């Protein structure tokens, strides 16, 4: 390079001259939180018009009052603490959560809010050609919500992690401490973020060398992840 | 029924009895020749309650070969009871017993290492440098030209030791403390350098190099080499404690203070960090400090013999006693806890509590205390008996 | 939407002056980097499986308690016989480094003490008595420092927010300065005057660096978005970004390519000058990334603090990780290479300073 | 707010704190005050201290974050008392909190997360 394009741009171009340019944006709620004297007073006090509409619509008289509480008598009373523990289940019986809102509460529970910047491990691991280990990670990276990929070769092969930080916490609780492998360990190679997400979902791309693996990374613009395990691998190999 | 009679007559011999426990011996063993535990056990009994020490190792002797246990127990039995010149006759016939030559052989040296004439402590052992010995018998051999005074030939002993035995770090140790005391003594980083890059984790020669390079100066090497040992092994007591020391040894205190609460962070269940936690806090301080030291890790000989140090040191010497007498029934295994008891004893207490402060050595013979392997570890103080050992750590606290 | 403002004309000749001292110097560079690609491939990669054969025998050793406090910026001077530690208290030590015995604290700050540097013609071309050192402090304070009166010379009082660094440009007439005014000062100490206040980021900017031939300054900041400007054009050349999280370290590569931005997403990145792009993001460490410094002169390698307790070397070009100098008991709190390349420093918030060396 | 309140734990980590305080509370780990914070750092048993910025005067809680060096514990500030004060279950203002170890208890992974990132916030 015969001179380095600033040094072109110049050689004048200079007076006195500062400026503000192209200001970029950088790539808030709080829980109301009560003290027990305070939950008391809130319970006692929604309670509180709660029996005051009750009454309130017995004034208006919509309908008689509640249920208020040899053989016959308890008989009539044993159908009617029949009929109070059959509301209780009715009042439990809807608002269950039926079949599939368990579904989405489990749904919003599990997937965060990766824009806001997206978690990412990398793990190396010397074997993983057990079929029970493969799948517990895959399965458990689908249904953390976690993206990205393991890459297979001999004596590293690579499991890129990629969603939000508390699924990130366990992944690694389930690749370090849950999955139970042994000569073959796992690593924690990389645990960092990236501005989003990188990988489509979990789906182990293999190749028995690495300069096609390291292709298939640089499809992602995550070479370095490969470039990183491997070199710490051959280096632990090495030493 | 062997199993029976073994726990009946250890729960005799715990509560009550002797004599029931030794007729029970008699007939268990009459039943049969036994395994090595057995007679082992006859003879631990006996040698807690002495000639019947030589009447139960020598039918040892004759009804049970191949129990070795048994003949160095009846060969120390003979030394210290009646004396020397025919328990090595009786390891001599341990020569004509056992030729495996990996206990026998530095028990011999032992015995005739006590005594003068050791130039025929060196011929032995020259058969056992060529006969069939894990080179722990070179340790020995070293130990063997270093006591005299080291020759050149002792420091080549322990090369030749490294050449064969480069893994054994034992011998590095030797090797290092060797060339201490001779004239210069990067010799000697290099030779406790070389193991530390060989072995390389083992805590003592890491405290070895440590005491060096704080010793000569350059307390920032020695920093170093400590903070290089916390990051090779990690998360083990001994080598944070050395940093602690370190920083205390200097004017650093507060900083002490705080490798104390980083060390207490990773390893809290430990005696001898809390051991030395209780000792930095100052001095009102430490009375919770301590009871803290022992919710963390109670049942820890270090933190009750802390804890006894505190009583002392707050001159109530009648929680004192009872406190030494705690710590050292949980381990009398532990040296320094024999030698802060016995320097209390003769600081405080008639004549006849230093008669059992020295009783209960004796009885059970320690190791493992850092001054109590301070001075069994200096070689000037090496062959000597373990009432002086007690006294010579008594002396220097 | 670049906005233009007038400034004064000490900012016109003080780029005048930057760029007649900026320009014969990267001529000299890129000719003796001309020179250095010239020479056959055998024995430059000889020479840098020398350097790497070294830097894999990095052994700590002269690990040296600096206070109470934890330290927070280490520089290193020329002449590589002093060490410039920057306590979180206000003292400012100087180490006579490799020995690491003290030499007269530097007290006159009271708030958290950010960077200390050194003059680049401290030792070499400054007399003890002329200003020699900077600091900069977590109220607004930069205030400059001799090594003989261990209470301060004049101050600078442009700021009213955290300082978070500060950095000599190579002449050393020019001090940059990141404020935490969502912008950075760049002061003058041939005028005493402060010449220029570049806003350009968002949010607070945390470390600025200069090109070693002196033309460029990168910085960078909690916005997450670095900017490299022109001195002598104002002009943000290469704006760069990739990062989502705090920049928290800058460095020039003495090669005019490489810029390596650490952030606070543990990654570092390597950007290019004469492509503007974004070379390699090197995965470097498990928590964020603080000091990033290249070596000196020659410039083969990359040295990332962390605030794990490491902090690595990277090959240049390559990016594979050389060697972990692990050993910090706290996160370190940035770094320097000395100027020969023989010498490695990193405090930390263990409140220690070390020194790594080859055996 | 106070320059020397530092570091300064923004609206998402002081929302997490807050919660993490919450149940702290609810989970008894939690110490309020800092003479209880002062107590629980010299014992040793602290996680992590969170203090309040809009403490007047300040140094009442300034000698903490000295402690939590001396002591390697995590400490950040939080935006005002008054929230802190509710986020510990009690109506009044609460200037330095301590979350503390407990045998084994549920909020060990969040409370190692809160540490991990606010250490990162001291930068």
């Amino acid at each position: 390079p015969e001179i380095e394009w600033w040094d072109s741009y110049i050689i004048f171009g200079i007076t006195n001259l500062v400026e503000h340019p192209a200001q970029l944006n950088p790539p808030v709620t709080l829980g109301v939180y009560l003290t027990k004297k305070e939950q008391k007073k809130l319970r006692r006090q929604t309670r509180r018009e709660a029996q005051k509409e009750l009454q309130e619509k017995v004034r208006l008289g919509l309908m008689p009052p509640p249920e208020p509480k040899p053989t016959k008598v308890e008989a009539h009373v044993r159908a009617q603490m029949a009929k109070r523990q059959k509301a209780h289940e009715e009042a439990n019986a809807a608002r269950k959560l039926t079949a599939e809102q368990r579904k989405v509460k489990k749904i919003k529970k599990l997937k965060e809010d990766i824009s806001q910047g997206v978690h990412i491990s990398v793990y190396r691991v010397r074997n993983l050609s057990n079929p029970a280990k493969k799948f517990k990670i895959e399965a458990n990276a689908g249904q953390l919500y976690l993206t990205g990929v393991v890459v297979l070769h001999k004596d590293v092969n690579v499991v890129v992690v990629e969603g939000g930080p508390k699924a990130q916490k366990k992944f690694k609780r389930l690749m370090l401490h849950r999955i139970k492998w042994d000569t073959n360990k796992c690593v924690l190679v990389w645990e960092g973020t990236a501005k989003d997400r990188s990988f489509g979902e979990m789906k182990f791309k293999q190749c028995p060398t690495e300069n096609m693996a390291r292709e298939h990374f640089k499809k992602h613009g995550a070479e370095h992840y490969w470039d990183l395990a491997l070199s710490e691998s051959v280096l632990e190999s090495t030493d | 029924r062997k199993h029976t009679w073994m726990e009946d007559a250890d729960s005799c011999v715990a509560h009550n009895a002797l004599e029931c426990a030794r007729a029970i011996y008699a007939y268990a063993l009459q039943v049969f020749p036994s395994k090595k535990s057995v007679w082992l056990r006859a003879a631990y009994f006996e040698k807690n309650h002495r000639e019947s020490l030589e009447a139960l190792l020598q039918r040892a002797v004759a009804h049970c070969p191949k129990a070795e246990v048994l003949w160095l127990m009846g060969a120390k039995s003979k030394w210290l009871a009646g004396d020397v010149p025919a328990a090595r006759s009786i390891l001599a016939l341990a020569f004509q017993a056992n030729p495996n030559s990996e206990e026998i052989w530095l028990a011999a040296v032992k015995l005739e290492s006590e005594n003068d004439e050791y130039e025929r402590a060196r011929r032995l052992l020259a058969k056992a440098r060529s006969s069939a010995p894990t080179a722990r018998v070179f340790m020995k051999s070293v130990k063997l030209e270093w006591v005299q005074d080291n020759i050149r030939a002792a420091q080549d002993l322990c090369e030749e030791a490294l050449r064969h035995y480069e893994d054994f770090p034992k011998l590095w140790m030797m090797k290092g403390q060797i060339e201490e005391q001779k004239e210069m003594m990067e010799k000697a980083r290099e030779a406790y350098n070389q193991g530390l890059k060989k072995c390389p984790h083992s805590t003592p020669l890491w405290l070895l190099l440590s005491r060096l390079e704080e010793k000569i100066g350059q307390l920032t090497r020695a920093r170093a080499i400590l903070e290089k040992s916390r990051l090779k092994n990690p998360k083990n007591p001994g080598l944070w404690l050395e940093s602690v020391r370190l920083e205390y040894r200097a004017g650093l205190k507060n900083i002490a203070n705080t490798l104390m609460a980083k060390a207490l962070q990773e390893c809290p269940n430990s005696g001898i960090l809390w051991s030395e936690a209780i000792f930095l806090e100052a001095r009102p301080q430490r009375r919770t400090k301590s009871v803290d030291a022992l919710k963390k890790c109670e049942h820890d000989p270090h933190v009750l013999l802390a804890v006894a140090k505190l009583f002392w040191s707050q001159r109530k010497i009648t929680k004192a006693r009872e406190w030494f007498h705690r710590t050292v029934k949980i381990d009398s295994d532990l040296g320094d806890a024999w030698a802060f008891f016995y320097k209390f004893e003769l600081q405080h207490g008639t004549e006849e509590q230093q008669e059992e402060v020295r009783k209960r050595c004796e009885s059970a013979e320690p190791r493992h205390g850092e001054l109590w392997c301070a001075v069994s570890k200096d070689i000037a103080n090496w062959q000597k008996k373990i009432g002086d050992i007690l006294r010579l750590v008594a002396g220097r606290i | 939407q670049t906005w233009y403002h007038e400034g004064p004309n000490s900012l016109k000749v003080a780029r005048l002056w930057i760029a007649n001292y900026s320009l014969p110097r990267a001529m000299k560079r890129l000719e003796e980097a001309r020179l250095h690609k010239e020479i056959p491939e055998t024995t430059r990669t000889s020479q840098m499986q020398e350097l790497h054969k070294s830097l894999r025998s990095l052994n700590n050793f002269c690990s040296q308690i600096g206070d109470d406090r934890p330290i927070s910026y280490c520089h290193f001077s020329p002449n590589s016989k002093m060490l410039a530690t920057a306590c979180w208290s206000g003292l400012c030590k100087l180490w006579s480094v490799p020995d690491c015995n003290l030499l007269h604290t530097l007290r006159g700050h009271n708030t958290n003490v950010g960077a200390i540097v050194f003059h680049p013609k401290s030792t070499v071309s400054l007399d003890p008595k002329d200003v020699n050192l900077a600091s900069c402090a977590a109220d607004g304070s930069v205030k400059l420092w001799s090594l003989d009166s261990d209470e301060p010379v004049a101050d600078i009082e442009g700021h009213t927010v955290r300082v978070a660094r500060v950095m000599w440009h190579p002449s050393g007439r020019f001090l940059g300065t990141t404020c935490y005014d969502r912008s950075w000062r760049l002061w003058d100490l041939e005028a005493q005057e402060e010449i220029l206040h570049q806003e350009g980021h968002s949010m607070g900017v945390y470390d600025i660096a200069f090109h070693q031939d002196g033309s460029l300054a990168g910085t960078g900041g909690l916005d997450a978005f670095g900017r490299v400007w022109d001195l002598r054009t104002g002009r943000c050349i290469m704006f760069l970004e990739g990062h989502l999280k705090e920049i928290y370290g800058i460095n020039f590569s003495p090669n005019g390519y490489h810029i390596a931005t650490g952030s606070g997403d543990n990654t570092c990145k390597v950007w290019d000058l004469r492509q503007r792009r974004c070379v390699y993001t090197i995965p470097a460490h498990q928590n964020l990334v603080t000091g990033v410094k290249f070596e000196p002169i020659h410039g083969n390698f990359l040295l990332t603090g962390a605030y794990d307790n490491t902090a690595k070397i990277w090959t240049h070009p390559g990016w594979s990780p050389l060697k972990t100098l692990a050993g910090h008991e706290g996160k370190v709190m940035g770094l320097d290479i000395s100027s020969d390349g023989q010498l490695i420093a990193t405090c930390s918030y263990d409140r220690t300073f070390k020194l790594w060396m080859a055996e | 707010v106070n320059p020397k309140a530092y570091p300064l734990a923004d609206a998402h980590l002081t929302k997490k704190l807050l919660d993490l305080v919450q149940q702290s509370c609810n989970y008894k780990q939690l110490r309020k005050g800092a003479n209880e914070a002062t107590k629980t750092l010299n014992r040793g048993i602290s996680e992590f201290i969170v203090m309040a910025a809009d403490a007047e005067p300040l140094e009442i809680i300034l000698h903490l974050p000295l402690l939590c060096e001396d002591k390697n514990v995590p400490y950040v500030f939080v935006r005002s008392k008054q929230a802190l004060g509710r986020a510990c279950g009690v109506s009044r203002p609460v200037i330095a909190c301590s979350v503390t170890i407990k045998e084994g208890s549920q909020l060990k992974q969040q409370i190692q997360s809160i540490q991990q990132s606010i250490e990162r916030l001291l930068v």
